[PDB]
């Protein structure tokens, strides 16, 4: 009868602020073609799996021209806007406040990223060949800095 | 090395050459010629160590959820 | 003191891959039985008869058949699965309604073969709990990273599932069909050329060694009554099975070159099979038999392994294969499912396929590391299904996860559990 069986420590779920039908009229103002029933999936399966974004858009079922960055922004948008209209009340600072602040994001910016990086990953054999070659002579060369340094004064 | 380069020295001198010099001065416009090509493939955007910086999701970072546990067991 | 440990519940693993099914407990190391993907059947007698251990079926009976049961990694001929898993149980004196039963099963499967699968265990065997965890899952379970490409190379089907922190990406799987089955029925294919003819081992009841191609002496033993085909093929998977273990070798893609060299030196091998025919080998046909596998070369229809696609113009290969599963992740974790890929299956065992594939995989993506992991105790290639199975039993925070026979009526219906409890 030892109830904390161990292990149940950990039974941490993570929280995430959920909305309702009627919480929707906050929503509601916010090739999307969002309504409540995907927002609605979308939270049911970001409480679900742990926040995991490829899981989370790999077990997505409700239509596949949804992309990762846009699942991402519309999470954020709608966690933000949920969180603001219930720091209304009372102002919210510390901790909140802060995640308040990081998901001012932008969604562009990331499909940038991710453009960049296929685009560097995509490259030819002998450019990223070069590339290596030149990190590795520069360090070389970086090696030797000081007595390079020291002749240059004294000539 | 560009504030003052060797080269410039080297034909204006008015004492006794060596070898060494002549190293030293190939060895500067070697560090030239790198780092030209450095900022070169920098500029056309194709450099791999410069990457725009990721965001990072608030939530995870803060609490373990019990699926992080499970995964500490694990290893 | 700090709980580093792991709570173990005596609870038995089961597995049910494609050639070999392997039970074993929960906290042990090595599956403690480990029988053969078929089940006999005899029906000389007006009642009918089951033979499933696996030394029982060897030996020949007057009416035998041995019938498959796992075709493609989804269970088939359910009525016979739950038979052997009930002798196998049996076996194993396991003690029901005090031990959970955790049930490994392939990426694709059957959601009606769930069902009938969980509803027996529940319903029949009376067992307290159940847990249906994914294949690959459990595999990079055994091998302790949690982040990592699965790469199968299994007898009848090579799956490649990606995993992200622990949980398998269900659409992104890769199914080739071109697996050990296509080399068995290649290497038939090429006997049947060359007029070899191979006779069972129990026919064989006094040889001699004969090292010529010709036909050797090899008194038989004949029985009164009549060997069904079925029996004739099982045993000869046997002699197949020994025969890809020694002969093969894989080189990468320098067979043309060496292709008249190799006579040259005459490093040809014999294999001898139980009749005596040492038929010599040329370690060109060696070696394109083993490159087989990461293009088929063969245009001979390959004897039923046809064309195929991904989940099933031209055949792809391993490598390529892994590539463009490589290639449709997303960038964000591609690296981390490069860096670190495991590579499972029996057929691995063959020489110098993993290094040729490390070769070809870190030519063909050039600028990402990519290194191979794999296992050099035989045991841990062989069943690490069922290691992963017995690690994650043994887990103690696992234990809230369990699917109950009360929690299974009160949610009736098996789409809900599965889903959520799998
Ligand atoms: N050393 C070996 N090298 C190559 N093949 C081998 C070797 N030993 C056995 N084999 C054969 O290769 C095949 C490998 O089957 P394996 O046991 O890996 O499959 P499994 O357990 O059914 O799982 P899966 O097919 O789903 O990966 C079998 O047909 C086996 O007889
Ligand atoms: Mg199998």
């Amino acid at each position: 009868k030892n109830s904390p069986y161990l292990f149940e420590k950990y039974n941490q779920k993570i929280q995430i602020p959920s909305f309702t039908k009627e919480e929707y009229d906050e929503f509601l103002k916010d090739e999307a073609s969002w309504d409540y029933d995907e927002t609605v999936h979308l939270f049911q399966l970001c409480e679900k799996w742990d926040l995991r974004w490829p899981i989370i858009v790999d077990r997505y079922e409700y239509d596949e021209r949804s992309m990762e960055e846009l699942k991402e922004r519309f999470y954020k948008v709608s966690e933000r806007i949920l969180r603001h209209k219930y720091r209304n009340v009372t102002m919210d600072d510390k901790t909140s406040l802060l995640v308040q602040t990081l998901s001012s994001f932008d969604k562009r910016r990331e499909t940038e990223r991710k453009q960049y990086l296929r685009r560097l990953l995509s490259r030819s054999p002998t450019e990223i060949a070069e590339e290596e070659s030149l990190v590795i002579e520069a360090r070389k060369f970086e090696l030797a800095a000081k007595k390079m340094l020291t002749e240059r004064a004294s000539l | 090395t560009q504030t003052f380069p060797l080269a410039k020295l080297l034909p204006r001198s008015h004492k006794s050459l060596t070898t060494d010099a002549y190293e030293s001065a190939l060895l500067e416009g070697k560090i030239a010629v790198l780092y030209s090509r450095i900022e070169e493939l920098k500029r056309q955007r194709k450099w791999s160590l410069r990457q725009p910086k990721r965001f990072i999701d608030p939530f995870t970072r803060e609490s373990p959820t019990h699926w992080d546990h499970l995964l500490a067991e694990m290893k | 003191p700090q709980v580093y440990g792991a709570d173990e519940i005596n609870a038995v693993v089961l597995d049910a891959s494609s050639y070999r099914t392997k039970i074993g407990y929960g906290s042990l190391d090595c599956p403690i039985l480990n029988l053969p993907s078929y089940y006999g059947h005899q029906t000389k007698d007006g009642s009918e008869k089951f033979i499933f251990e696996e030394n029982s079926m060897l030996i020949p009976r007057p009416d035998y058949e041995i019938k498959k049961i796992m075709k493609d990694g989804i269970i088939d001929d359910f009525e016979g699965a739950v038979k052997q898993y009930n002798y196998m149980f049996d076996v194993l004196k396991l003690k029901p309604s005090e031990q959970p039963i955790l049930v490994i099963e392939s990426t694709q499967n059957e959601y009606e073969k769930k069902t009938a699968l969980l509803k027996q265990l529940l319903k029949e065997n009376k067992f307290v709990a159940t847990f249906l965890i994914k294949n690959p899952t459990c595999v990079s379970f055994a091998h302790g990273r949690p982040n990592c490409l699965v790469v199968d190379l299994g007898h009848d089907l090579v799956t490649i599932t990606p995993i992200l922190d622990g949980i398998s990406l269900r659409k992104q799987v890769l199914g080739t069909h071109y697996a050990g089955a296509f080399l068995s029925q290649q290497l038939r294919q090429l006997l049947n050329h060359k007029g070899v003819e191979v006779v069972p081992v129990y026919k064989v009841k006094s040889k001699v060694p004969t090292y010529f191609p010709d036909e050797a002496k090899f008194e038989e033993r004949k029985y009164d009554f009549d060997i069904s085909e079925s029996f004739e093929n099982f045993h000869k998977l046997r002699i197949l099975r020994e025969m890809k273990e020694t002969l093969l070798q894989a080189l990468p893609d320098s067979e043309t070159e060496k292709l008249k060299e190799q006579e040259t030196e005459e490093d040809t091998r014999y294999f001898e099979f139980p009749n005596g025919l040492n038929v010599p080998f040329t370690k060109y046909e060696r070696v394109r038999l083993a490159n087989s596998l990461f293009n088929p070369s063969e245009p001979y229809t390959g004897e039923s392994g046809p064309n195929i696609v991904v989940e099933g113009d031209k055949p792809r290969g391993l490598t390529s294969l892994v590539n463009q599963a490589l290639n449709h992740l997303d960038v964000d974790l591609k690296p981390q499912l490069a860096n670190n890929i495991i590579l499972t299956g029996a057929t691995s065992l063959i020489p110098g396929v993993a290094e040729r594939l490390n070769q070809e995989l870190t030519a063909m993506n050039p600028g990402l590391k990519v290194r191979i992991h794999s296992s050099a105790n035989v045991i841990e290639r062989t069943c690490s299904a069922w290691i992963g199975g017995s690690i994650l039993s043994s887990l103690g925070t696992f234990h809230q996860l369990w699917v109950s026979e009360n929690e299974y009526d009160e949610v009736g219906a098996k789409k809900l559990i599965m889903d959520r409890f799998r």
